[PDB]
DNA sequence: CCCTTTTTATTCACGGCGAATACCC
DNA sequence: GGGTATTCGCCGTGAAAGGG
RNA sequence: CGUCG
RNA sequence: CGACG
């Protein structure tokens, strides 16, 4: 089973899983500690940030593909802001400083 | 080739010349510029990493190649 | 964009500010539209519609239009990325308490107020009443009343009695007390100290009052008015289609809630009584606690089908988790999984992939290609040329999988070297060619086992596969400097089959000229392959700098070894060819062409390797059969006299001579011997099974047997299988403890019956079963332990510190186990070393250790070097590049900017799986060394012991050390000081049931205070047992003058008290000597790994002495035992007690010394840390962890231990404050009191006092300056209650706070990142 | 879309931390 | 007048559905 | 690691 | 959310 680009889920924007379902491989967190063992930092950057989150940057980093430029950006994980309304849902305020 | 070892004896930190052959191999491929070594059928990055291990394109080199090309774009925008 | 992450209490108007509107309809769906309604969950007024730029109506259908509000219910014109960001607030008209403010063990109230946790929640569950604004009245303020006592209360005092019930009157005590002056009369009232449990508790009341005082935040925000809701995006609800509506469990609790507010609201507008507005008030307090978190009290709610809802924290913490399941660990594209397949023809730097894998991976990148060629119109054109499966897109895909690599994985990831990177090719078929050679560090077998790929997509990630995370620069293994790369089975069985030695074969006894004519002759048949052959050979040297000699020598070898000499390379000499070539000895090889030659040539010698080795195996045909699993001849002769000796023992047994329990271990000692001595007999018939002539007489040699082939290089099995497989396989013990008396007599070739098949099946299944409990009890383990050094990283290379461990060899008792090369390899020292010989200067200070000076360290004959450690650096959130050492996976050092607390983590998890779940004498010839102990002369010539702490060494005739013991208090000593020792003889001899009370003078003997009946019992045997209360007895001395014999030096005169439940066999007025005693007084494994790296307290620890002093007995087993040490010119506030169980080994006649143990068994870590000092404890579990690592076999260097042991005391408390800001009772960083008393020592303040303490993997890693790193690790409510309360700022400094957030993590360039953001900054 | 009454009562290993009774000077 | 050793519980990880 | 509802 | 390898 392959999967280059495919459907994601509505709860958070992440790929889908399985066979049946059009979904792709799951990177764990044994995955991201051997890649810290290397230097892998825009392998790692582009692992959880581009390939699953950023919506909007994902789209630019295809067109990049596809025009031919093999340069892409960090943009806003859209699961840190799921995560961040949801504890905001509770009685602990959160937010980010400039 | 097939392996990484002599720009581990060129530069001893394996992580600044990652950096300057990506910046070396994005130049070449988003502004264009003219390979220094003969290419058979290779992509940018072994152009990059072997135009590394010659010394024609260094840290400071491609720096100073950048200010010379900054400093002919002043000069050329003055005229 | 943003550069901290600031947390606090939520004010009712920030959430009011918040959202945009009000919501007060329940219901969410109508079951009839489409469209949501105007107010409710699924609001469309206040969160958005779902549609882009149109409204509810059907009247805005243009762009132009966006700027206005709609008049029917006031929805405006949004999109789909802001309704994820809208949400709503819910008011209530009663006040409630919070749930993580009120469990957070301890609770934010009960430590706030004055109050325990039972009356908190007799007044929230509206059980008793408060009293408040009582002000002159006789009752307390916190007085609790029942329900009785209200009456009275009400109708007794003067005043008006006003008295809240619920949350109001907790509101109503915390906006009635203050913050100042509370803390300054708790300030006022810290100079008491009356108990030191009451000081404790006061102090951390004082630090809960000041963190509430600076930080911005009310105590009187815990108390919930207005609550938030989520977005309606966040909880998808998708309409299924059955009998049954499918909806989410937390729109059913938010629903509930807003029901039971509606409820309240309509039952205030009735004047209701008090009973049913308390019933009221309850319901929704329910309410609330099944919304927030349900499953903390003991009543948990069940929605449907006996399940329990997920509540808003329950779907945060534990592992399935948002921490865990979707940042941590998320799902990718560009990637696939198939099933792994051996491939022999393909490369090290390369591996097979299918073509439907290639083209469905690589699709954008074809699409880009035929954009940029100028074939296809547009990208829908080039889509359907994809699609139709045209021969036109076949060799565009040439050019972009040649220089490509992609990310190999396995889905179990232990260490590094499970993510490689490999060059694909394309293939035909639908599986994945794995290399034979990284399948060593993959662990991955072909036996169905499944793989992934992964692909990446930016430049600097391809950089960084092919120069970093390539399979030709990972050679090495990251726990030691060992290769990794090594034949398993097939490759080093030819090897072996070819290079090998015989007798007598074709074309034995000629000469040749070169390989290439051994090559020609093999190939054409003329001569065998395994021959005695003479060829004559070139080999070169490197002795000298710039060039390379030749040499021609002719030497006596074989063809096969002509033949790999054209592999081996010019690099290696011909010593390395002409041995056996086992397992290690190819691996020898290859770590001599990796330090001679270099990377370069390496990768294509295992190559060449591998592929003659995969040639030959071809040529060779091992196979297995019956006739190559011999039987001896005289096994059956062994097994009837074995048999006949347990007949023998039985009938003695039965007779009445010998009993049971000697007469078992008789059993299964001859069954032992019988086992022994058929292994040997069987392995004997093995090795020698051949003869063959060569001129009239036969010749023996090795035999050409195919499993001795097998078992004799190390191919493929043990010793042990083939043991089990020929001959018999011995006892198979019983799965509770015990081991069946009788064997298994039948081996494997022969036939068995049931009862040889059934205890075998339970040794089967008891070791599945514990290795697939120990499987995740390991995984558990590493995932501990990863995140304990997850933010160490070298940032700097050269600090200079002049303290250091003692790094020396560990003697247990008998031969060596680790030599001086494999412990100090790869090192920085801290001093000079001084020279036991000549008293000079070898090495420098700061210098590294490399494979040169280590021959001269071991040359010299060394005793103890002073090396630089991790514990022992000096650098500021990091560690230098000269603490560490090599990083074992290159020859130069490593570089700055590499995080080793993961790599360390890795190489400590990856092999826990393997781990399972009367005299002293010497052995060899030397002088022996005494330490801690006083000789005293006896009358009969030799020398008696008085410390309890001594050690004797062997000190060789060179003036190293081989050999130490540990003997006990009171034993006797056979050998002296200077004098040679020889092997077999005894050097101390006690008994461990009887302790000494003898003394070291002489004189007549006389009893002091013993009366019959009271304290002695005299009951054959002429003795008396010694068990007028609080009178101790004497055993006084008298000489022959008459007068008092008094020791020159002690005070303490010539007396000895007799301790409890002891015999005296000699009476008094006889003339004693030295030697004769008066008084007769009668778990290894991956457990034991997580007991030491958790830093447990023991089942029955040890006391250690705190002060040197004399000792004092307070009490003698009433109601408890005390113990005083008091010293000579100080007091001591200090008395400790004895858990009634202990042996007390310490007496009161005898030299006290501060550091000794009395009682026998497992010391605690934290009091060997405190009183004896910080580099004694380090070493201590450095050993004891290497030790139960080397009870199985594998080799792990001592640095990895050691970044642990170091993350494990970072923390550290303050013992006197002083003029700093931080209290005497709170534990804080030692980096912030290291960088805080710099600028206090160089000016004239004064600085404050600071201990380290031990802490557990666990309590080390909760407790930190971040709080998102402690959230994810085990739990989430305790530390965001913290963060709540005391308004903690994080910054992004460690590796796992960038995951989160996802931005660079400080790699190496990451470390050049930050250090141009902070030089930007 | 809303009240009520007769009883659904369902089973780990190991460790950290908080709280009600006590003997002795 | 007053305090910590011992013990014992709680928590951390791997009572509400039926008809009109 | 997958399959099913 | 449960069963199976
Ligand atoms: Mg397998
Ligand atoms: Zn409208
Ligand atoms: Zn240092």
């Amino acid at each position: 089973h392959a999967r280059s680009t495919g459907s994601y889920s509505l709860v958070t924007q992440q790929p889908l899983g399985g066979k049946a379902q059009f979904g792709g491989q799951r990177f764990g967190e044994m995955e991201v500690w051997a890649l810290e063992a290397y230097g892998a930092a825009y392998t790692l950057q582009e692992m959880l940030t581009v390939k699953s989150d950023d919506v909007n940057g994902r789209t630019k980093m295809y067109k990049n593909i596809v025009d031919g430029n093999h340069q892409m950006e960090p943009g806003m994980p859209e699961s840190f802001n799921v995560l961040l309304k949801e504890i905001r849902s509770l009685g602990i305020n959160i937010e980010l400083e400039d | 080739r097939v392996t990484v070892q002599d720009a581990v004896e060129k530069i001893g930190n394996r992580f600044d010349l990652v950096l300057v052959a990506a910046r070396r191999a994005r130049q070449m491929q988003v502004g264009g510029k003219d390979p220094l070594v003969p290419e058979e059928n290779d992509k940018t990055t072994v152009i990059a990493l072997r135009e590394i291990e010659e010394g024609l394109i260094n840290n400071q080199i491609l720096d100073v190649r950048e200010r010379q090309e900054q400093q002919e774009q002043e000069a050329a925008e003055l005229q | 964009e943003f550069d901290a992450i600031k947390i606090a209490l939520a004010s009712p108007d920030m959430i009011r500010s918040w959202s945009f509107g009000e919501v007060k309809k329940p219901e969410t769906i109508n079951y009839r539209t489409f469209k949501p309604e105007r107010d409710g969950l699924f609001c469309a007024r206040i969160f958005g519609p779902v549609k882009d730029y149109e409204c509810l109506c059907g009247k805005y259908k243009r762009l132009k239009h966006r700027g206005v509000i709609c008049e029917k219910c006031g929805v405006e014109v949004t999109q789909t990325k802001v309704r994820r960001e809208r949400m709503g607030h819910i008011e209530l008209a009663s006040p409630t308490a919070h749930i993580w403010f009120l469990k957070s063990l301890p609770s934010r109230i009960g430590l706030l107020l004055d109050m325990p946790l039972r009356d908190i929640e007799r007044v929230l569950y509206f059980e008793s009443y408060v009293v408040i604004e009582g002000g002159m009245t006789n009752l307390e303020r916190q007085q609790i009343l029942t329900e009785e006592q209200y009456l009275d209360a009400l109708e007794e005092f003067g005043d008006e009695f006003d008295a809240k019930m619920g949350a109001e009157a907790i509101q109503a005590l915390l906006k009635s007390m203050d913050l100042e002056q509370e803390c300054e009369q708790l300030r006022e009232e810290l100079n008491e100290t009356n108990s030191e449990t009451k000081r404790k508790k006061l102090t951390k009341r004082i630090k809960l009052l000041e963190a509430f005082v600076q930080s911005g935040n009310k105590p009187e925000w815990m108390i919930l008015t207005v609550l938030p809701v989520l977005p309606p995006d966040l909880r998808p609800l998708v309409p299924l289609d059955g009998g049954r509506f499918a909806t989410s469990d937390l729109n059913d609790l938010y629903r509930r809630v807003i029901n039971r507010n509606n409820r309240l609201k309509r039952l205030l507008d009735l004047a209701a009584p008090d009973i049913i507005v308390r019933n009221e008030k309850r319901m929704l307090q329910e309410a609330v606690d099944a919304l927030l978190d349900n499953g903390r009290r003991g009543r948990a709610i069940t929605g449907s089908n006996k399940r329990p809802l997920k509540s808003l924290a329950d779907m945060i913490k534990g592992k399935q988790g948002r921490f865990r399941q979707n940042l941590l660990g998320k799902r990718v594209d560009y990637s696939g999984r198939s099933v792994i397949t051996v491939g022999p023809y393909l490369r090290l730097h390369q591996c097979g992939l299918p073509k439907k894998m290639a083209l469905e991976l690589f699709k954008p990148f074809i699409y880009g290609k035929l954009e940029l060629r100028g074939l296809a119109t547009t990208i829908k054109a080039a889509k359907k040329m994809v699609e139709r499966e045209e021969a036109v897109v076949w060799d565009i895909l040439d050019e972009v999988i040649r220089e490509h690599p992609v990310l190999l994985n396995r889905a179990p990831t232990l260490h590094r070297l499970g993510i490689q990177a490999f060059e694909p090719v394309l293939i035909e078929g639908k599986a994945i060619q794995l290399h034979p050679l990284v399948c060593a560090a993959y662990n991955a077998d072909f036996d169905g086992d499944q793989m992934a790929v992964h692909v990446p997509l930016t430049l600097e990630a391809q950089l960084e596969a092919r120069a970093l995370m390539m399979s030709t620069n990972n050679i090495l293994s990251p726990a030691n400097g060992e290769p990794i790369i090594v034949p398993s089975q097939d490759v080093v069985l030819g090897l072996y089959y070819m290079t090998r030695d015989c007798v007598n074969a074709k074309g034995e006894g000629m000469v040749l000229t070169g390989p290439k004519e051994a090559e020609r002759l093999y190939r054409s048949g003329l001569a065998s392959l395994h021959a005695r052959v003479k060829v004559r050979i070139t080999e070169y040297e490197k002795d000298a700098n710039g060039e390379l000699v030749a040499k021609t020598s002719l030497k006596d070898t074989t063809v096969g070894r002509a033949i790999l000499w054209m592999i081996v390379p010019k690099g290696l000499p011909y010593s390395i060819v002409n041995q056996a070539l086992g397992k290690k000895a190819i691996s020898k090889m290859l770590n001599t062409c990796y330090r001679i030659l270099g990377l370069k040539p390496t990768v294509i010698f295992a190559d060449q390797i591998m592929y003659t080795g995969f040639a030959y195996a071809a040529r060779s045909g091992a196979s297995v059969g019956i006739d190559d699993m011999v039987i001896p001849e005289k096994k059956h002769e062994i097994i009837s006299e074995a048999e006949a000796e347990v007949a023998e023992i039985q009938e003695q047994f039965q007779s009445g001579l010998v009993t049971a329990g000697e007469r078992y271990n008789k059993v299964i000692d001859i069954w032992a011997a019988a086992n022994d001595r058929v292994s040997k007999a069987m392995m004997d018939n093995l090795q020698t099974e051949t003869v063959i002539n060569r001129d009239g007489q036969e010749e023996k040699q090795v035999s050409f047997n195919s499993i001795y082939m097998m078992a004799d290089s190390g191919a493929r099995g043990s010793a042990a299988q083939i043991r089990q497989l020929a001959g018999m396989r011995g006892l198979m013990a019983k799965p509770d403890g015990s081991i069946i008396e009788t064997p298994i007599t039948a081996n494997f070739r022969e036939g068995l019956n049931v009862l040889q098949y059934f205890i075998s099946t339970h040794g089967a299944r008891k070791g599945l079963a514990d290795t697939a409990l120990k499987t995740a009890n390991s995984g558990y383990l590493t995932r501990r332990l990863v995140d304990v050094a997850q933010d160490l990283v070298v940032t700097e290379d050269d600090c200079g510190t002049h303290e250091g461990i003692m790094m020396t060899p560990v003697i247990e008792g008998g031969d060596v186990k680790e030599p001086l090369r494999d412990r100090v390899l790869g090192r920085v020292t801290a001093e000079d070393v001084l020279k036991p010989g000549t008293a000079d200067i070898l090495v420098p200070r700061n210098t590294l250790l490399h494979e040169q000076w280590c021959d001269l360290l071991e040359e010299n004959s060394v005793d103890a070097v002073k090396v630089r450690s991790v514990v022992s650096c000096d650098t500021d959130f990091g560690v230098c590049a000269h603490c560490y050492g090599r990083d074992l996976a290159r020859g130069h050092i490593i570089n700055k900017g590499e995080a080793i607390g993961v790599i360390a983590a890795q190489s400590i998890g990856e092999p826990g799986t393997q781990l399972t779940m009367s005299s002293i004498q010497v052995k060899n010839k030397g002088s022996i060394k005494l330490s801690n102990v006083k000789s005293v002369v006896n009358s009969s010539g030799k020398l008696v012991i008085t410390s309890r702490n001594t050690e004797l060494k062997l000190i060789d005739e060179f003036g190293r050390t081989k050999e130490s013991y540990k003997v006990p208090y009171g034993a006797v000593l056979a050998k002296g000081d200077g004098e040679q020792v020889a092997g077999g003889e005894t050097v101390a001899n006690w008994d461990p049931h009887t302790m000494p009370v003898i003394t070291e003078v002489s004189g007549f003997v006389r009893f002091t205070d013993m009366i019959d009946g009271q304290t002695i019992t005299r009951q054959g045997l002429s003795s008396l047992v010694v068990l007028g209360k609080d009178l101790r007895p004497a055993l006084k001395i008298v000489d022959a003058q008459g007068n008092d014999v008094l020791i020159p030096g002690t005070d303490m005169p010539a007396q000895y008290f007799l301790p409890g439940k002891a015999i005296v066999q000699l009476e008094d007025g006889v003339q004693i000597s030295s030697g004769d005693t008066l008084a007769r007084i009668p778990t290894g494994g991956l457990p034991r790994v997580a007991d030491l790296f958790e830093a447990r307290r023991p089942k029955e620890p040890a006391i250690l002495a705190e002060i040197s002093g004399i000792v004092s007995f307070g009490k003698e087993t009433k109601g408890k035992r005390r113990l005083v040490i008091t010293p000579v010119d100080g007091s001591d506030p200090y008395e400790e007690m004895i858990p009634k169980w202990r042996q007390l080994n310490v007496f009161e006649g005898e030299r006290v010394e501060r550091g000794d143990v009395i009682s026998d068994g497992p010391e605690a870590p934290h009091d060997i840390l405190r009183l004896r000092g910080v580099h004694a404890v380090t070493r201590y579990i450095v050993n004891e962890v290497q030790d139960v690592y080397r009870l199985q076999g594998v080799k792990i260097n001592d640095k990895h231990i050691e970044v642990i042991v170091r993350q494990m005391l970072r923390k550290a408390t303050i013992v006197n404050a002083g003029s700093s800001d931080f209290l005497e009772g709170e534990q804080v960083e030692y980096s912030r009191v290291k960088i805080a008393n710099r600028e206090l020592e160089a000016n004239g303040k004064v600085g404050a006092t600071y201990s380290r303490d031990l802490l557990g993997i666990t309590k080390a890693s909760l407790a930190t300056e971040s709080f998102i790193s402690a959230a994810s690790f085990q739990e989430t409510t305790r530390v965001l209650t913290e963060a709540a309360v005391a308004g903690k700022r994080d910054e992004l400094r460690g590796l796992k706070e960038n995951v989160i957030v996802g931005r660079l993590i400080p790699a190496g360039t990451g470390y050049a990142y930050h250090q141009d953001r902070m030089r930007r900054r």
